[PDB]
């Protein structure tokens, strides 16, 4: 059920009454990068590998020596 | 007051027919068998789906 594009899956759902292809241009979503679909990878080498987006909060010295 | 078994409309052979008959279990029975013959109400999901709203989360 994952492979149904979006859009489609809300009209399978009796979300809308017209289906995607046939709504006007008014009404579709202006994207500035291209569209890609992908469907549910789990159980397979694709799945999401979640991870945190932030360098660690403090930041240790860099040592240096300097001479007497 | 409650009734006594005296005061009592229907006659002892009706009330024994129904009694040894199983009249209400019969009448159960073929309600039961009338839905046998109507439409299921089964959706065959995962190529069809149950209604969805625009707030659902
Ligand atoms: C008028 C003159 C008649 C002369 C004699 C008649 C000759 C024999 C009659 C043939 C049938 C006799 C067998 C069934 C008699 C039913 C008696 C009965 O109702 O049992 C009652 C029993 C509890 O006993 P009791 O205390 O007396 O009930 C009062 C409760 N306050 O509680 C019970 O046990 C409930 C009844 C049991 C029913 C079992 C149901 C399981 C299977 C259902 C069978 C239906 C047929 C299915 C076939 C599909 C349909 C085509």
């Amino acid at each position: 059920m994952s492979q149904v594009e979006p859009g489609w899956h809300f009209w399978l759902g009796y979300g809308v009454d017209t289906a995607p292809c046939n709504t006007p241009k008014e009404k579709l979503p202006i994207r500035a990068y291209p569209y890609k679909f992908q469907p549910n990878y789990t159980g397979t080498p694709g799945a999401f590998v979640t991870y945190n987006t932030l360098k660690p909060k403090i930041s240790a010295w860099e040592p240096v020596t300097k001479q007497r | 007051r409650p009734a006594t078994w005296e005061e009592s409309e229907e006659g002892a052979l009706s009330k024994a027919t129904k009694y040894f008959l199983l009249a209400e279990m019969f009448r159960g029975l073929y309600v039961v068998l009338e839905q046998f013959f109507r439409a299921p109400y089964t959706i065959y999901y995962p190529f069809e789906k149950g209604p969805v709203s625009p707030r659902f989360r």
